[PDB]
This record gives C-alpha cells, structure tokens and sequence, in this order.
RNA sequence: GGCCCUUGCGGUGCUCCUGGAGCGCUCCGGGUUGCAGGUGCCCGAGGCCGA
C-alpha cells in the first residue's frame, strides 16, 4: 500500500492531463492517454510476457 | 631491552648431488654476487655457505617470513543477492516505448 | 604550500609539541590550566586509587597491577624505547581498555584512564583502542570529553566525521552513527 | 645461476 | 648489530609544572666554552666602566 | 648523565654497507622520527643551515625558495 | 624490471612489432624499441636486458632500444623465455628446450620432451635454488630439473586439470600453481604438501601475484577480466575486482613492498 | 528530438609525462692523479599631485 516514488517524471512534462489507463492481460505493458492526443505506453521489466 | 620486554609480558623428498658435494664458488668476478659480499675474505665460498647467504638475502628482501608459511561461500566466487518473484516495492523498472497512436497522430482528447 | 603539506603529512605523535613544553596538558578530568600544575606523583596517586577501587569490584584487574600501575610504569616513557617495547605496551593497553569498557561509566575507571592519558598519551598512540573502549557510550557527555581530547581536525583523518561532537560539545546522534 | 660460460 | 643513539628523557629536561622553574644542566668542558681569555677581558673592562 | 652513541657490526659485518633502513628499525621511535626526506625538485639545489642551538633548520633554494622551520616538531 | 644506477621500477609492454618502457612513478614514456620483421610473441626481462621473441628466432635488446644479440636455431615458435643468470632458456612449441649463453651466443644444452606425454605449458625457476627449474604440463604433471647436472630430480603427480600458471610465493620453498579449471594450488615443493586451495569460477587462472608490503593478499587473473583478492592468512576471499579490464587479463603484478 | 530512480539547479577529494631543468646502467673499462699580474660596490627629501 505504498506509492512508487519514481514513476511520474515531472521534469519531462509529457503526461499533462490523464483520462484513461489500462494494463496488458499479463501486465507486460502499461498504457496511458492524455488530452493532447498521445496514448503513451511503458513496459514493466519485471513482467516478461504481454 | 629484552629484560624490559620480559617485565611487560622433516626430510626433503629429493636431493641434488652437486649441492651435497663441497665445491667452492667465486663471488668475485661475478657481477650478481659481487654486491652480496660481507667481508673481504669471502671472495670465494663453498656450497653450504652459498645456501644460507642466498636464503637470508631472499628473506630480507621479502621483509621476513610470512606467518602463514609455517558450507562456505567465501572460499569460492559467487553472488549473494537475487531477484524475487514478487514485484519489488519502492522502485519500479520502466522503459518508455513508441506511442500507441504513432501511426495515426491526432490533436483531440 | 607543498612544503606545508609535506611537513603536515610527516608529523608524528612522537615528535609532538606538547611533549616538549608544559603550556598545555591534555586531561580527562581537569582544565588544562589546572592540569598543567599537577606533578607526576599526584597523577600516579589518582591512578593507583582508581585501580584499588576497581579491584574490589572485579578481581581479574589484579594482573594490571605490575605492568601499568607500578614504579616501572611510572618511570617509563614510551619515546625512548624501541618499537618492540611500544608494540608490547600497545597490546597491554588494549587489553586493559577491553577490561575497562564495561565500567567506563564508573568514576574509578575514569581515574585510571586519566592516569593512562597523563603517563602514556594513549590519545596520541592508541586512538583506535580508546575509541573502541568509549564507543558504546556515545550518548554520554564523558564520551564528548574523550573525543575532545583527540585531534581530528584534518579532513583526511579516519575519525574526521567525529569532528562536530568535538567542536560543539554534544553527544553523537545515533542516526549519524547508523 | 652458476653455469659455466662455454661447454 | 648493536645500536644506540642519544635519547634524552623529556621529563628529565622539561619542568613538570607551571609552578616549577626550568632545569639547567651544566657542562664545564673547555671545548664548549672557548675564548676564555678574551671573553673575560671584556667583562673586566665593562666592570670598570660601570 | 648521557652517553655517546655507538655502532658496531658483528661476525665481520662491514659498517659501510649497513643502510639507513636497517638502523631505523633497530632504534627507538624518538630517533626514528628524526629521519625524513623532503622532496622538492621544482626548485633548485638547496643549501641548509642549522642554528647554533640544534632545534631549528633553515634552507634556501637556487630558484628562490626561502624557508625556516623547527625540525624536531614538524612546524613551519 | 628494477634497474641498477637508478633506484626505480620500469614496466615494459609489447606494442605490435616493438615495445615501450614506462617508469611506474608517473607512467611516463622513457624509450621506444626498434622494429622487428614479425610480431613479437613472447617477452622477458632480467634487469640488464630485454628479450623479445618473434617467429622461431629471438633477440636481446640493450638500452631498451637497439638489439645487440640474436639467437637462431629453433624450428618452432618460442612460447616461454626464462633468463637464468648469464644464460637464457627458450622453450619451443614442438617441445625443444635449449639454454643459450647470452654474450657468446653458443648452444649450452638442449633437451626435448615428448609432445603427447609432456607438453610444457609453464616454466618457473624457484628462488634460492641452485640451477633448478620447475616445469609444468598441460597433462597435469610437474617435473623439477637441474640444468647443470641435466637430470630429473623429482616428478610431481599433480592434478588432472593441467598447469596454466606458476608463481613464486613470498617464501623460500612455496609456489603458487594455477589450473585450467579455475583452481589455484599453493604448494611446498620440498616436502610435497598443499598449504591451501582457492577456486575461481571464471575459467583458467591467467596470472597470480603476491602482496609483499606486510599484508597476506593474493590476486589471480581470469580471462573474463576479473580479479579476485584472496586472504592467505585466513584462507578466504577478501573481495573481487569486477571488470578491471574489458578484455582478458594479460598480466598482473604487485609492486615490491608496495600497495 | 531521444534521457523515464528526475532536475533551466549547485559543490567537493585524488590522477593526468619540466624544452633547456631527475644526468650518468648490454659488453669493455676507472688503475700506479703519476702560488704570473686583480682597489671593487653603495650613499638626493623640493610635487604644474590626488583624497
């Protein structure tokens, strides 16, 4: 129940407003959509399957 | 000094015959042994006197004799820490990838 | 300034300035002005009294009567003897400090430590052993005094991180230690 | 070493 | 080898207390005190002037 | 009260080949501290003078280095 | 290489068809050697001279720059060079071992060893031993020899892995033996007892050196480029140096009486 | 543009080859070192001032 301290890199300033997030069925990918029309995706190295 | 200190407190497997035989070898006229004399009479000494001179020059050069001369993971090389099956807390390992809508760019929400 | 650094590195406790003058004296119990007016006999008396008090509490201290608390120890000064004698003295002082460590909060232990500092200058020759003796009591003020006896001003020194408790006279905090 | 120079 | 170097005990040569006075060993060796005739003549001449 | 120093070899040793490193080990910590080698090659060859009282030493460099120091204690 | 008339250390490294010499005080270049027609395969130094081998012929370098003596007579490449007083020992690939007198260039003594039975992979002359050289094999056997009498003193059964490195320990009668399996065996050759064994899981032990500044520390190289520091007194690993070099370790040495 | 335990932000402690300015060392060799004429150098403060 503790928050990860390194995800939101505030310096980069890409995330902006957030409306939707979703996870891959095996948690391999993390997706995020903003107001600017950019659907960001990140990969979590702990999970090796899509 | 010694009085003050007190108050405060097999057989070799091989033999070489030429080292056994009592021949005498010239420290004179040999550059490497000319630096090793002690007195002027020791121009040419025998085999047994060579052996003890060489050994003490070795030990003085080495600074003496080491003490070591007379189940467990630190008698091998290996690792100690490994990755856990559960997700580690605190720090998340992440790498950004290409945008999902890279092929179809849009400006709306 | 390269000469200054070379000279500062070449300095040794044996060639200490306070060895050759009595303007300043290092003392665990007294002010330096007051401590520079005490004879050897008085310090020897304090040390012997402390050891006699400690003997009643713990018998095993009797073995320290001869080497460190006798006439021979009174006349002894480390500088004139060889490195072997100094090594033997270091061993004996380390053993005595290991034995002193539990009772350090008691006054007789402080008296014995005062005699050792006055005669053998363990604050210059035996820094590691004294620090090991006093370390588990780092919250107490007597630890602050024992640190204040040392000279750790150089930033390259092993115990340089102990400088604030010398400069400010406050006990070391456990968080810094951890 | 104490070997002779030649032969 | 047998070695010895002159090693003075500082407690012999340095006073013990601020109350104490400085200790002065004296050597009457003539080699340490040369010019005995000219040195004494000046003291005698200074005595008459005083 | 004092006595002059002495230095003799044993079993026919010659005192010429005895080096300074051997002496420092067999002599007390007090006299061992008096042997030191200051290395200042940037400036020229040095000329040194001890005071009449043996406590102080002063030296001068060819290129223009001038310094005086107590040498028993290492103070400048 | 220690030097006479200059109380300093010099380290010599091969560079293609020549070699370079640097003082260890500041790693400054002091000499660059003359070229040789073929790439140098093996190198040796004995204070006075620097020996370099190329192809089947090896030469001696004086003043670290210019050759003064060349030695022909081998039909195979030289793989080991051991300076022995005023004499030089050269070991060929096919199995020929010959001792040459340096200045006169004459052939003193020649020996051959069967390639299938005993192929030489390590050469060492233990200190304080008169005219004695120790030879190791890829098979795993060790032979102690006397050059002057030209006889086999003793044969060590050894270990079945095979010898890849030999080093003189800081003792009169103790050697350190490297093996292809990653195991270093510190042995006493006079009475044939093994003092201690250390094992690195990084491949063959390329080189071994001993610390002689008053601390019982041992370092052994690995082809991965890693260095392990073993405590001789307590028979344990002190620490391991990882990625000291990106490529394989060529040679590592503790300076004498230095950390 | 790229950066994902970050920063339009700042600081430290060691290493980094003297032009002349660490000379002299492969071998050979080092042993019997086999009163011309000189006399130097130093010694000036006054403001077409600024504050």
């Amino acid at each position: 129940c503790t928050v990860f301290s390194n995800f939101p890199v505030i310096k980069n300033k890409n995330i902006s407003h957030v409306h939707t997030m979703d996870f891959s069925p095996r948690s391999g990918y993390f997706a995020l959509g903003n107001e600017k029309g950019k659907a960001l995706m990140y990969r979590l190295h702990h999970y090796s399957d899509f | 000094e010694d009085a003050l200190l007190r108050r405060l407190r097999k057989k070799p497997v091989w033999v070489d015959e030429e080292d056994e035989d009592e021949e005498m070898v010239d420290m004179m006229n040999n550059r490497f042994r000319k630096d090793m004399m002690k007195n002027a009479s020791e121009s040419k000494l025998s085999k047994d006197n060579l052996k003890k001179r060489l050994k003490e020059e070795f030990q003085h050069a080495m600074g003496g004799v080491p003490a070591w001369a007379e189940d467990d993971l630190l008698q091998r090389t290996g690792n100690f820490i490994s990755t856990s099956t559960s997700l580690p807390r605190g720090i998340l390992k992440m790498k950004n990838c290409q945008h999902a809508n890279a092929e179809r760019p849009t400006v709306a929400r | 300034t390269s000469l200054a650094q070379q000279l500062q590195r070449l300095a040794l406790p044996q060639s200490d300035a306070s060895l050759l003058s009595r303007d300043e004296v290092a003392s665990l119990l007294f002010d330096p002005k007051e401590a520079a007016t005490i004879d050897r006999d008085t310090a020897f008396a304090i040390g012997c009294t402390g050891l006699e008090e400690l003997l009643g509490i713990d018998p095993s201290f009797e073995q320290f009567e001869a080497p460190l608390f006798s006439q021979l120890a009174k006349t002894l000064e480390r500088s004139v003897q060889t490195k072997a004698v100094n090594k033997q003295l270091d061993e004996n002082i380390s053993l005595f400090l290991i034995h002193l460590s539990p009772y350090f909060l008691l006054k007789p232990a402080q008296k014995c430590l005062e005699w050792l500092i006055h005669r053998f200058h363990i604050h210059l020759y035996n820094q590691d052993s004294l620090i090991a003796c006093v370390l588990p009591y780092h919250e107490t003020r007597i630890f602050v005094r024992v640190i204040q006896l040392l000279k750790i001003n150089n930033s390259k020194h092993r115990w340089f991180w102990l400088l604030p408790v010398k400069q400010s006279g406050v006990p070391l905090a456990k968080g810094t230690l951890i | 070493s104490t070997l002779p120079t030649c032969s | 080898m047998k070695v010895k170097m002159l090693s003075r005990n500082p407690d012999n040569y340095v006073r013990e207390t601020k109350l104490d006075l400085q200790r002065v060993p004296r050597n009457y060796d003539p080699a340490l005190h040369p010019f005995e005739v000219p040195r004494e003549y000046i003291r005698a001449l200074n005595a008459t002037k005083l | 009260a004092e006595e002059p120093g002495f230095l003799e070899g044993e079993d026919g040793e010659d005192t010429a080949k005895i080096c300074q490193a051997d002496i420092v080990e067999a002599v007390d910590i007090a006299s061992a501290a008096k042997h030191f080698d200051l290395n200042l090659r940037q400036f020229g060859p040095y000329r040194l003078n001890y005071s009449r009282t043996g406590r102080h030493l002063a030296f001068g460099g060819r290129r223009g280095h001038v310094a005086a120091l107590d040498w028993v204690t290492k103070k400048l | 290489r220690f030097s006479a008339l200059k109380r300093r250390f010099y380290v010599t490294t091969c560079v293609g068809k020549s070699f370079h010499t640097y003082d260890v005080q500041k790693l400054s270049l002091v000499a660059v050697s003359n070229s040789v027609p073929q790439d140098i395969c093996c190198m040796a130094a004995d204070g006075r001279l620097v020996f370099a081998a190329y192809g089947n012929v090896f030469s001696a370098f004086a003043r670290n720059k210019e050759i003064v003596h060349t030695f022909k007579g081998h039909k195979a490449e030289i793989h080991f060079l051991q300076p022995f007083g005023d004499h030089i020992i050269s070991v060929d690939t096919d199995g020929i071992l010959i001792i040459w007198h340096i200045y006169s260039e004459e052939e003193y003594l020649q020996l051959t060893f069967d390639k299938s039975v005993f192929k030489i992979s390590a050469i060492l002359h233990p200190s304080t031993y008169l005219n004695k050289i120790l030879l190791g094999s890829e098979q795993g056997s060790l032979q102690l020899w006397n050059v002057k009498s030209n006889k086999l003193l003793y044969t060590f059964p050894g270990w079945k892995v095979g010898v890849t490195a030999l080093q003189q320990a800081p003792a009169v009668d103790v050697v350190a033996i490297g093996l292809m399996s990653g195991q270093v065996i510190i042995h006493n050759i006079k009475f044939n007892e093994t003092l201690m064994k250390f094992r690195q899981d990084w491949g063959p032990i390329t080189s071994i050196s001993f610390r002689t500044d008053g601390h019982p520390v041992m370092a052994a190289g690995s082809p991965c480029g890693h260095i392990g520091l073993w405590d001789l007194e307590d028979k344990k690993l002190i620490n391991q140096m990882r990625n000291a070099h990106s490529t394989a370790i060529a040679g590592l040495t503790f300076l004498h009486r230095e950390p």
